[PDB]
């Protein structure tokens, strides 16, 4: 069931009931990337 | 269409006293003839205020940070500078909320909303035509829209008093923007009047987004232009106030704790 | 939401429209608005 995803990375935790749909091409210190370059990632992930 | 203007004038970062303003009703609960403490995100007394004095050279709209809610005010002449842009990265990959008007009523909307680099309400100088209120541009992976009810909502340019001293406290709490309102009759030369204005709990919002970065929206008089108006911005901080309620049941005075040993003893 | 026991009477206020309760000295309700358009004080000491 590869439809729906979660995330598992953010620089910081969540203040309560604060929602973002912002899929960020993540890097460990900012760094606007086209992933999957080294230290250039996505946070979204399916379920299994 | 990232339409952008040019005549950018940035002032001396004009400073003002946060004289006695920022008090509102902390809950939805009446009391009478009493002295009630609370500790809540309030405007600190008597403190620094970044004024915004805008003229036909001075287009006051850079990026400003939220810092957990702002005290806001505007001294206007039929209420020119409607529109708040509240988001995180201020672009197409930012799920932001926007507070604008259809010149009759309030429309608020939250989604992925790309900004122009300097968009503009192309409002005419004798007419008031909101020509370019396009700004609800793109819509994918969206969240929210809301419509309140209509009232007297004017746009254009005047002369005389600063009759529209409107004061808007925008306070973040559990995804809940608390939006207050309050009215006061003034005409200052160009600064903050000395006095208080009790604010009232008009709006709460159920939204829940990472509100960090924001702008106001002006009106380009028609190329941009403005009249002799000014808007005020200050930051909020979680300190402790004593209010005072009359037997009429209205806030008449308040004293912060973290201001003055005089003030702290007053709330002690 | 309010239960309890007492002696009602109509309101005697300058009651604001957004408010509903009275909690007068310390969280002691003493004044309310009926949910079907009337306005009432609630002196809960029946007696004792």
């Amino acid at each position: 069931n590869y439809n729906y995803k979660y995330r598992y990375l953010r620089h910081g935790k969540l203040r309560p009931f604060e929602r973002d749909i912002s899929n960020v091409p993540f890097s460990p210190d900012g760094k606007p990337c086209t992933p999957p370059a080294l230290n250039c990632y996505w946070p979204l992930n399916d379920y299994g | 269409r990232c339409t952008t203007f040019d005549d950018v004038q940035a002032p001396n970062y004009t400073q003002h006293t946060s004289s006695m303003r920022g008090v509102y009703y902390p809950d939805e609960i009446f009391r009478s003839d009493t002295l009630y403490l609370t500790q809540d995100l309030f405007l600190p007394f008597y403190s620094n205020v970044t004024g915004f004095h805008t003229i036909n050279h001075t287009f006051g709209n850079p990026v400003i940070p939220f810092k957990d809610g702002i005290y806001f005010a505007a001294t206007e002449k039929s209420n020119v500078v409607r529109g708040w842009v509240f988001g995180s990265t201020m672009n197409n990959k930012s799920q932001s909320v926007i507070i604008i008007n259809n010149s009759t009523n309030v429309v608020i909307r939250a989604c992925n909303f790309e900004l122009c680099d300097n968009p503009f309400f192309a409002v005419s100088k004798p007419m008031g035509t909101q020509t370019h209120t396009m700004i609800f541009d793109n819509a994918f992976n969206c969240t929210f829209e809301y419509i309140s009810d209509a009232f007297s909502l004017d746009v254009s340019e005047k002369s005389g008093n600063f009759k529209h001293l409107r004061e808007f406290v925008f306070k973040n709490k559990d995804g809940f923007l608390y939006v207050y309102k309050g009215y006061q009759p003034i005409d200052v030369v160009r600064d903050l009047p000395s006095g208080f204005n009790t604010l009232k709990p008009i709006f709460k919002l159920p939204l829940g987004i990472n509100i960090t970065n924001f702008r106001a929206i002006l009106t380009a008089f028609s190329i941009w232009g403005t009249s002799a108006a000014a808007y005020f911005v200050g930051y909020l901080k979680p300190t402790t106030f004593m209010l005072k309620y009359d037997e009429n049941g209205t806030i008449t005075d308040a004293v912060d704790c973290s201001q003055n040993p005089l003030a702290e003893l007053k709330c002690s | 939401g309010l239960t309890g026991t007492g002696v009602l009477t109509p309101s005697s206020k300058r009651f604001q429209p957004f408010q509903q309760f009275g909690r007068d000295v310390s969280d002691f309700t003493d004044s309310v608005r009926d949910p079907k358009t009337s306005e009432i004080l609630d002196i809960s000491p029946c007696s004792f």
